[PDB]
């Protein structure tokens, strides 16, 4: 209840209730010794946003994003996406002319070696549980 | 013993003499009696007063005189001071002021990792009160929303001094990740985006990048330099690291023989 | 020891060739374009004919292990 409360308003882009939340829980909040809280959602609410419209849409203005987010700036809505693409939050690029936000490229995967990463991850390591399974088996 | 107490600190400090003086008064205070072993004795405490208080204001003329190694030497001092076993010797009201000192330090060095790990000491004292460690915390949630107009808005409000030398490697700390987020694959803008990328209205400081970097203000247009590679074709070097991947699979198949 | 008659076979190739690059014995036209089509038929991995078709049966074999 103090965390399924709390993951609510995290996912959704509302700030009044989510201050609510955090201000009605903050003694539980703590007590149980989870207060580095405070200083680590504010970034993830505002980065949620973004991650949301990234991942839905694929070419969105920076008018219409900074509408969309509340934000009232057209000004700094390159900004924001200039410390997404620099956290790592998603991969896109802006177009400093207009205002495109464009997204990545089309997604091959199965012909990119990419599977062999995946597999290669699995295969070292299966082969380690049957070593260990091995080394533990027999006694007298 | 008891000697240059309070010299020339409320006013100015323009001489060198008090820094060797008060050298001098660093080492007689530690040729006294170590502050290693720390249990009770208030007669020994009275000399732990005089110790802290005469870095405190060593730590002072430190941020004064424009010195980076000193200010995190006397803070270590201060700051094993403050880690105490059994700690007393009770509330000092530059403690506050000090600790904001440390942390706006520490966010200028660029450590993130360090900037989180040391907010633990302090229960109640980051919400309720204490704008001293309140502004940077208040700074940092900043840096993370993405708003750089609050940060410079907020950066002409200081509770004691000015904050000079922490702001100047904040404003350095930031226009170089700037300058480092600029430097891609474009290739020319106009004056009005370094109006709204950078800040004010032709100063000396796209001078500065002028004569340090590129970005040569030509005809109304600036000309950052751009290009890219080419490689997907290179099968080659999962040619010889796959065929290393792939035997150590099959020696791995045998040899526990 | 597939290989290890690879190279001796190419080193015996070079020795042949040395011996007639210099000029000691005459030439023979005939091994002459009989070694030439070696050299202008070996294939050439560039792109989409390769990089892509090796790893679709490199990632295929790569399941069933």
């Amino acid at each position: 209840m103090p965390y399924f409360l709390l993951t609510q308003a995290v996912r959704t882009g509302n700030l009044a209730k989510f201050n609510q939340v955090l201000d009605q829980f903050g003694e539980k909040f703590q007590a149980d010794g989870t207060y580095t809280l405070i200083i680590r959602l504010r970034h993830n609410v505002i980065k949620t946003g973004v991650r949301m419209i990234s991942l839905s849409y694929s070419r969105i203005s920076l008018a219409d994003i900074a509408q969309k987010l509340q934000l009232d700036s057209p000004e700094d809505a390159e900004f924001i996406v200039a410390k997404a693409i620099r956290d790592g939050v998603i991969e896109a690029s802006i177009n400093h002319e207009k205002g495109y936000v464009q997204s990545k490229e089309m997604i091959d995967i199965y012909s990119t070696r990419e599977p062999q990463l995946a597999f290669h991850q699995r295969i070292s390591f299966c082969l380690d549980i049957h070593n260990m399974s091995v080394k533990a088996m027999r006694f007298p | 013993m008891y000697e240059q107490l309070k010299g020339e600190w409320n006013r100015k400090s323009p001489n060198l003499s008090k820094c060797g003086e008060e050298l001098g008064r660093l080492k007689l205070v530690l040729l006294e009696l170590n502050f290693l072993p720390t249990t009770g004795t208030k007669l020994t405490k009275q000399q732990l007063i005089l110790a802290r208080d005469i870095l405190e204001i060593g730590a002072q003329w430190s941020i004064l005189r424009k010195d980076i190694p000193s200010f995190e030497r006397y803070m270590a001092q201060l700051k094993c001071y403050y880690f105490d076993y059994k700690e007393q010797l009770p509330e000092s009201a530059y403690m506050h002021q000090l600790l904001g000192l440390n942390l706006l330090f520490l966010l200028s060095q660029n450590r993130v990792a360090e900037f989180h790990t040391e907010l633990e000491r302090l229960p109640a004292k980051d919400i309720q009160t204490n704008v001293y460690i309140k502004h940077p915390v208040s700074l940092e949630q900043y840096l993370m929303e993405g708003s750089y107009n609050k940060v410079f808005l907020a950066k002409g409000n200081i509770p004691a001094e000015s904050y000079t030398f922490f702001i100047d490697i904040l404003l350095d700390t930031i226009r170089d990740e700037i300058a480092g987020c600029i430097e891609k694959a474009y290739e020319k803008i106009l004056f009005t985006e370094a109006t709204r990328i950078l800040f004010f209205n032709t100063p000396k400081k796209m001078t500065d990048y002028a004569k340090k970097r590129g970005w040569v203000l030509g005809p109304n247009n600036y000309y950052s330099f751009a290009s890219q590679q080419q490689k997907p074709e290179d099968t080659t070097i999962p040619s010889t690291e796959l065929a290393k991947q792939v035997i150590e699979y099959a020696r791995q198949l045998e040899m526990i023989v | 020891h597939g290989l290890k008659g690879l190279n001796s076979k190419l080193l015996d190739i070079r020795s042949y060739l040395e011996k007639v690059a210099t000029g000691k014995l005459p030439i023979n036209h005939q091994i002459i374009y009989q070694l030439q089509d070696v050299f202008n038929l070996l294939p050439d991995v560039s792109l989409q004919e390769f990089v892509k078709a090796f790893y679709l049966k490199t990632n295929d074999q790569m399941v069933v292990v």
